[PDB]
RNA sequence: CUUGUGGCAGCCAAGCGUUCAUAGCGACGUUGCUUUUUGAUCCUUCGAUGUCGGCUCUUCCUAUCAUUGCGAAGCAGAAUUCACCAAGUGUUGGAUUGUUCACCCACCAAUAGGGAACGUGAGCUGGGUUUAGACCGUCGUGAGACAGGUUAGUUUUACCCUACUGAUGACAGUGUCGCGAUAGUAAUUCAACCUAGUACGAGAGGAACCGUUGAUUCACACAAUUGGUCAUCGCGCUUGGUUGAAAAGCCAGUGGCGCGAAGCUACCGUGUGCCGGAUUAUGACUGAACGCCUCUAAGUCAGAAUCCAAGCUAGCAUGCGAC
RNA sequence: UGAACAGCCUCUGGCCAAUGGAACAAUGUAGGCAAGGGAAGUCGGCAAAACGGAUCCGUAACUUCGGGAAAAGGAUUGGCU
């Protein structure tokens, strides 16, 4: 039967670059400790055969933490990709990438479950997850 | 299931199935909306000769996502459109059996445009002075030929349509000289009103502004860019097989089944790709115009300061465009310097795409990679240049 | 001419807007490339003054000059 | 072929379910269907039908998991559960195991189930099974054997004929423009916004219809842009060697390297992808049979991701018109 | 050139005969390159690919003390004067 709504993040607004498949290992922009994260699935996503489940900037990710504190460690947390390598098409039409990629580890309330940021993060983040929006030392 | 229950959606539709070389140089739409409104102003289609493509930018306005309004890039599609002369009214009346010509009427005055169309449409590339076509009838005979044919039009109510021909001889840079006939319907009102105009109107040309209305949502048909033969992988999109080396890479596996003892349509495998009839829905019809004596350009300053809708250097492998121009939304069939034909939409309903019209700001006509913006910029490297350019 | 530009941070050109490829730094950081020759560069750790296609080179010259001194026993 | 054994679906209804056999279930039994378990059989093949799985790709099936549209409810909202028309369209990625199967992780509208020589080897892979080498354990006096484990071990041939795919093409000649017979046929799914913190509710909580926008997946194009490509050996750079040097170049099976137009190309770029009718399910009308009454008997209405047009693609080459 | 009887280029000696021409399609075979990601592919990293020469620095639990060891990991390397 249906599964009820909320949760998966929101229909995107453009047609994104995939730059993260599952498997992928990926910076973690916050201070709890953590220092790496490991992409393991997208949250909302549906895929098809053989094709691995890809996530980009803004999108709502599930993710486990490979490296750090042994707290945050082993534990599946959802995940905010707030910067990717992989560019990035804005309505106006400059294409925008990131140095890194990172994402934050983030509650299932959309509030971080980091204490910052820190590096830039995504105009598209910020609309979607306003709790990101409000943990920005910068927003671009 | 038989064999692994985790199953894909099918490569390659079957609405798109026989993908094969179109019959003819340029598509011709099957069938037209039905005549239901104004009179022979109402062509229902126009041709040209795909240009090329450029871009525009387009302030927006709509509030359902989070970003909205603004300036947004867009691809457009330019195409040469000269205006077209209409040689003909012809009465085909519907049968049970689909619509007949019962007769075709050709202009009182043809010894040019016949004669430029000819290399096909007949055959040899005008050698001795020879191509036949009819020469004008005996002076009240012919005239009276037409009227007879008003008759049994307006008897059994006659769906009126023209021959026409697409004069490319007003254009210099496509290298072709040859006119394209062809049959475009004309819709309007009563039988007896619509020929009337009709007859009138084989006597002049059509232009552009007077088939299409801007900001119109307007179906384009034409024949896609001959590709070659080409493989399973770009004809029916399906997956490489994969392993580190193989006897087959781009290739599939079993096209069938032991039991039914025969190959099905449906099953992807090579074969020609491009040069086929597609129809490319749904596109707002931006500008209309021409170069001249139809529009101006630009209304300086803010708006956008004059530049030709040519890129500088012109298009590659076209020619460059120096007369007509239509900008028709995204993408468009086929290569550039075959015949693109656009038709109004069937779907006449338009509902909520653009709706509104959305000022043109920049034309992206790119002259870059270091320089350009018609003459100011131009000199600056001119200038830089001067003894050996 | 255009009203509303970017500025290519390499190059100097005027990049056109919908057009041109903007690098996001880690430290917030925007840099403006018009093209892929311009971001080449950038990545590849090019001064711009190191006669790149010769960006913001451009720099006057002087003239000739006398034949005095530079080790030659005068005093 | 068969259907014990297996899977799926019924009939009866003692009970369960506060009450109340039948919302949802259902004992003791009992009737079917299927070949989606496996045997039984030896019918067919051993002067030869290539095993299993996976990789890939198709078609079909419905006993339909989702979605479309509906009828039930111990459906207040809402989760959720039941039944119907329906294969139109989806039905997933990984970890491990040769295993399909299995079992997890994790997404999700949904992660249905089955078949097609146990679909799929002149398409592949060759990991399993299943040779020759070999190790270990057990059994055996031994040789050897093992439904026990373990490792390494050759995948031949299409150019014939058909199918199918595309290419041409002789019927007065020569050629055009049309017509449209018939065949193929397509869009999919989701979230946000609004509705709305509303209906509903005691509260906790908490919709959909409609209005709006984009995404997801698929399909069809195109190079504006952007990104990729380099044999423009185009320009620059660089090493070794070679023209005494200079200059301008040659050789290194394309010397290497940085760039590079034009061309091609990427949900690694963009843009676009149709709406009328006829009906189903199902609720209805009027209304008998059955003076009343009932969706039905006669007559009849609204109505679906359906179907057929519309539309789109082949263009009847053995249909035809006008010229 | 360089450790080189390595490779590459050339001398000297030896061929110019590898059927020739045209187009240079898909598909093959053989050779390269790819943004972002980086083994998620797959029975399995199979080979492609990367590392690579040397000088200096640095060098492990362990060990039959002989080794591992070129461990790892870094930096350096031209023309010319």
């Amino acid at each position: 039967m249906s599964k009820r709504g909320r949760g998966g993040s929101a229909g995107n607004k453009f047609r994104m670059s995939l730059g993260l498949p599952v498997a992928a290992t990926v910076n973690c922009a916050d201070n709890t400790g953590a220092k790496n994260l490991y992409i393991i699935s997208v949250k909302g996503i549906k895929g098809r055969l053989n094709r691995l489940p890809s996530a980009c900037v803004g999108d709502m990710v599930m993710a486990t933490v490979k490296k750090g504190k042994p707290d945050l460690r082993k534990k599946v947390m959802p995940a905010v990709i707030v910067r990717q390598r992989k560019p990035w098409r804005r309505k106006d039409g400059v294409f925008m990438y990131f140095e890194d990629n990172a994402g934050v580890i983030v509650n299932p309330k959309g509030e971080m479950k980091g204490s910052a940021i820190t590096g830039p993060i995504g105009k598209e983040c910020a609309d979607l997850w306003p709790r990101i929006a409000s943990a920005a030392n910068a927003i671009v | 299931m038989s064999h692994r229950k985790f199953e894909h959606p099918r490569h390659g539709s079957l609405g798109f199935l026989p993908r094969k070389r179109c019959s003819r140089h340029r598509g011709k739409v099957k069938s037209f909306p039905k005549d239901d409104q104004q009179k022979p102003c109402h062509l229902t289609a126009f041709l040209g000769y795909k240009a090329g493509m450029t871009h525009i930018v387009r302030e927006v306005e709509k509030p359902g996502s989070k970003l909205h309004k603004k300036e947004t890039c867009e691809a457009v599609t330019i195409i040469e459109t000269p205006p077209l002369v209409i040689v003909g009214l012809v009465a085909y009346v519907k049968t049970p059996r689909g619509l007949r010509t019962l007769n075709s009427v050709w202009a009182q005055h043809l010894s040019e445009d016949v004669r430029r169309r000819f290399y096909k449409n007949w055959c040899k590339s005008k050698k001795k002075a020879f191509t036949k076509y009819a020469l004008k009838y005996d002076s009240d005979a012919g005239k009276k030929e037409i009227q007879l044919q008003l008759e049994k039009m307006k008897k059994y109510a006659t769906i009126v349509r023209v021959i026409a021909h697409t004069q490319i001889r007003k254009m210099k840079g496509l290298k072709q000289k040859k006119a394209h006939l062809m049959e475009i319907q004309v819709n309007g009102g009563t039988i007896a009103d619509k020929v009337d105009y009709g007859y009138k109107f084989f006597e002049k040309e059509v232009p552009v502004e007077a088939v299409f209305q801007k900001d119109e949502m307007v179906d384009i048909i034409g024949v896609t860019k001959g590709k070659g033969y080409e493989g399973v992988v770009t004809r029916w999109g399906v997956t490489r097989l994969p392993r580190k080396t193989h006897r087959g890479l781009r290739k599939v596996a079993c096209i069938g089944a032991w039991h039914p003892a025969r190959v099905s349509y449906t099953v992807a495998r090579a074969g020609q790709n491009g040069y086929h009839h597609r129809t490319e829905m749904n596109k707002k019809i931006y500008k209309m115009g021409k170069s001249g004596q139809e529009s101006h350009e630009a209304c300086t300053e803010f708006d956008r300061t004059e530049k030709d809708i040519t890129p500088m250097g012109g298009f590659p492998h076209y020619g460059v465009v120096k007369g007509d121009y239509l900008m028709i939304k995204g993408c468009c069939v086929g290569p550039k310097k075959r015949v693109v034909t656009l038709r109004q939409s069937l779907l006449k309903q338009t509902s909520r795409l653009a709706l509104e019209e959305i000022k043109l700001k920049f034309i992206d006509t790119s002259s870059k990679f270091g320089h350009g913006r018609f003459q100011t910029t131009d000199e600056k490297q001119k200038f830089y240049g001067r003894l050996k350019a | 001419m255009v009203l509303k530009t970017e500025l290519c941070r390499f190059s100097g050109q005027k990049i056109y807007p919908g057009k041109g490829i903007r690098f996001i730094r880690a430290d917030s950081q925007v840099f403006l490339f018009a093209n892929s020759k311009c971001k080449r560069y950038f990545h590849n750790r090019l001064k711009p003054a190191k006669l790149t296609w010769t960006a913001m080179y451009r720099k006057q010259h002087k003239k000739d000059i006398h034949a005095e001194a530079v080790k030659k026993r005068r005093r």
